[PDB]
């Protein structure tokens, strides 16, 4: 909207005193950009937790997906933002879906080399035998990455 | 890990600038571009405006011409980001774009910091296009394919080349290569370090404005590095 973007700004600068403020004046908490991120989106790639969870309170879709195929896990996965992860997953985000690539948050998290996020995806359901669009799943990544660690639970 | 003082002007959302002036067979033409990036993310939102009137070229052919210091590049890879690393003072970027059974562009640009503005400001030369042809007789379809490109160091001209291919879809299903021919250097004069060789990935939506009477495109783009 209008009340929309300010959250928009608000969210994606960490500035979480001005998202409170928003969200119990009514300021809508689906709102998104032409990308189609959402606040969660943006609170999720900062890796600000306290807002996470304050927007999930007030309704935040947690499976909201950009143009590009982002939901919030995949890009909490990405940038390897741990408890975020754990909190998008524990109110139901889809540990599976597929970006335009065809990367699931289990590929990302293993192009980065984010351990501990890939064990708590694993944890969730997050399939090992799923293939991205280069036939590629998150264990061979981890190979041509050359990660001993990631190989060995990715099997 | 590292963060270089070019890496700290993105931490948040930058607006942008693009001026382009452009020559093609002799018809002149001005392309004005504004709005934003976020690095973090990886994202560029972009309106551009013809204000000359009618644009002489399809928008496809533009879109690589009209700033990869937005790039999203992992943790692990900060300190390969030539393009941020270049800022604020910035980067002449110059390509050749040879259009296969048609003509050629020949772009040089200068990426900087204008106050906290990040501006793209461009010359295009166009030369030997066919009045028949796909890109003259606009016969591209108004749409735009993901790629990879692949970032080498050039230590000899201390910067960095890029030469890639762009499939371009025509309107009867068959496909038009531009392929590019990318050399960037530094303006600044101080010591630099060249990355080591990479890969950045592009997916790109074009659009209108429904509201806008003026020829132009609505560009937003989703770019990450990999391959470190
Ligand atoms: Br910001």
């Amino acid at each position: 909207s209008d009340l929309g973007k300010k959250l928009l700004e608000a969210a994606r600068a960490g500035q979480d005193d001005e998202v409170r403020i928003l969200m119990a004046n009514g300021a809508d908490v689906n709102a998104n950009d032409v990308h189609g991120s959402t606040p969660l989106h943006l609170a999720a790639l900062i890796g600000h937790l306290e807002i996470v969870e304050v927007l999930l309170k007030y309704g935040a879709d947690v499976n909201a997906t950009d143009i590009w195929g982002n939901t919030p896990l995949h890009l909490a996965a990405r940038d390897g933002h741990l408890e975020i992860v754990e909190v998008l997953l524990k109110y139901g985000a889809d540990v599976n879906a597929d970006d335009t690539w065809g990367s699931t948050p289990l590929h990302l998290a293993a192009m980065d080399g984010h351990l501990e996020i890939v064990e708590v995806l694993l944890k969730y359901g997050a399939d090992v035998n799923a293939q991205d669009k280069f036939g590629k799943t998150a264990f061979d990544i981890s190979i041509d990455n050359g990660n001993e660690d990631l190989a060995e639970i990715l099997q | 890990s590292m963060v270089s003082k070019g890496e700290e002007l993105f931490t948040g959302v930058v607006p942008i600038l693009v001026e382009l002036d452009g020559d093609v067979n002799g018809h002149k033409f001005s392309v004005s571009g504004e709005g934003e990036g976020d690095a973090t993310y990886g994202k560029l939102t972009l309106k551009f405006i013809c204000t000359t009137g009618k644009l002489p070229v399809p928008w496809p052919t533009l879109v690589t011409t009209l700033v990869q210091c937005f790039s999203r590049y992992p943790d692990h890879m900060k300190q390969h980001d030539f393009f941020k690393s270049a800022m604020p003072e910035g980067y002449v970027q110059e390509r050749t774009i040879f259009f296969k059974d048609d003509g050629n562009y020949k772009t040089r640009a200068e990426v900087k910091f204008e106050g906290d503005t990040l501006v793209n400001r461009i010359e295009l030369k166009g030369i030997d296009f066919k009045e028949d042809g796909n890109i003259l007789g606009h016969k591209l379809e108004y749409n735009y394919n993901s790629h990879n490109v692949y970032i080498m160091a050039d230590k000899q001209k201390n910067g960095i080349k890029v030469n890639f291919k762009i499939r371009h879809n025509i309107e009867d299903g068959s496909v038009q290569l531009a392929d590019h021919y990318q050399q960037n250097t530094p303006i600044g004069d101080g010591p630099v370090l060249l990355p080591d060789n990479h890969y950045l990935s592009t997916q790109s939506a074009l659009s209108k404005d429904p509201n806008e009477k003026r020829d132009h495109m609505v560009l937003l783009e989703f770019v990450t590095a990999a391959g470190i």
